[PDB]
């Protein structure tokens, strides 16, 4: 059950489409965790907004200035804060001659010069800010309200933890860039590129994510001896040709203005804008999740990181297994093929 | 906490 773990893109119809975590167990019952992302093509009738030429007064108010060291497919992005400016302040800069995109045929080519040229002249990524695009009424995939079992930590706890039960908006442009990374707590992600130009990313099937992390550690020694969840810090870039070059598995697949991309549980991604685009974001859970959530290994060296109380949802979820779980006694061992639970039904 | 795109 794609036992290549490549990257699977799917069509729904509107009535498939209309049930978000039902679409997820689906996906997952054809193997789409497997390489770790999935992409979502909705149906030509779905809209979440009708136009969006009244956003160019939204205020960006913490963008940052993408600075790269590092050479032979190994660097290091450190994301410098700049001041607030507004969407036409940034679409401004973004198409500018200084920093739109280049003129290239092949996606081949795009990828070879954002290799080459992304130590030079450092870009500024709109990134990060609270909010969502979507109309109120859009009642499928809204970012906002997706009615995931994620929904048990604001519900239980009251708890907000923005970006991950809230939306965040991204305002790319040619270049910006995303770091290696499984989502906080190792949850699902759910990505839609409202407009503009492609985004592009690269993916290690989860089953392979150790074999990542151990080359990540080997490249960078002294990153990892001073945080174990390293990567979690987001600064960390390789190349496709180094993972190729260690031998470590991996997909890529560019997202298209209207497309949605799903990472799951423990899959390692990174990726690039191509230019001026805007995409929206959040995090969610399945019952599969729980698992993951239980054993993610978290960044214990930088203040106010995220962390997630498991404990309502093993109460919930794996009630047999709480006690054991509570004395530290859970040995459970994920299987990265094993699709959730609520895939039974599409499996019968 | 809060998510972040990144460190430095
Ligand atoms: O769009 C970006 O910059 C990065 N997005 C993600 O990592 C995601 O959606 O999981
Ligand atoms: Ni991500
Ligand atoms: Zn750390």
């Amino acid at each position: 059950l794609n036992p290549s773990a490549r990257i699977m893109t799917f069509y729904p119809t509107m009535e498939e489409f209309r049930n978000f975590s039902r679409y997820i167990a689906y996906i997952e019952s054809q193997g789409a965790h497997r390489a770790g992302l999935a992409k979502v093509v909705p149906p030509k009738e779905w809209k979440p907004r009708a136009s969006y030429d009244d956003i160019d007064d939204l205020v960006i108010p913490a963008p940052i200035q993408q600075l790269v060291t590092g050479q032979s497919g190994l660097f290091t992005q450190y994301n410098i804060q700049k001041k607030a400016m507004t969407v036409r302040e940034f679409r401004k800069i973004a198409n500018s001659d200084k920093y739109c995109t280049p003129r290239y045929s092949e996606f081949e080519e795009l990828e070879r010069k954002y290799w080459k040229n992304l130590t030079f002249n450092p870009p500024i990524y709109g990134a990060d800010v609270n909010g969502t695009l979507y109309e109120k009424h859009v009642d499928e995939w809204n970012i906002g309200r997706l009615r995931t079992i994620l929904d048990l930590v604001e519900k239980e706890s009251g708890i907000t933890i923005e970006g991950v039960n809230t939306p965040y908006l991204y305002f790319g442009m040619w270049k910006t860039s995303f770091a290696w990374h499984t989502e906080d707590m190792d949850l699902y992600s759910i990505n839609y590129l409202h407009f503009g130009e492609p985004k592009s990313w690269y993916s290690v099937p989860p089953e392979h994510g150790k074999r990542l992390e151990r080359l990540a550690k080997g490249f960078f020694p002294g990153s990892a001896q001073s945080c174990e969840a390293f990567l979690r810090h987001k600064m960390t870039l390789i190349s496709p040709l180094m993972l190729k070059k260690y031998g470590i598995p991996f997909d890529k697949v560019t997202q298209e203005a209207g497309e949605f991309m799903i990472t799951f549980p423990y899959g390692y991604h990174a990726g690039f804008n191509h230019g001026f685009n805007c995409a929206e974001s959040t995090n969610f859970a399945t019952r599969r999740w729980i698992e993951y959530g239980k054993q993610a290994v978290l960044c214990s060296c930088r203040k106010d990181m995220v962390k997630i109380s498991m404990d309502v949802f093993v109460r919930k979820f794996q009630p047999e297994r709480y006690k054991l779980w509570k004395a530290g006694k859970d040995n459970t061992v994920i299987d990265h093929t094993l699709p959730t639970p609520e895939a039974a039904e599409f499996l019968k | 906490a809060r998510k972040s795109t990144g460190g430095k």
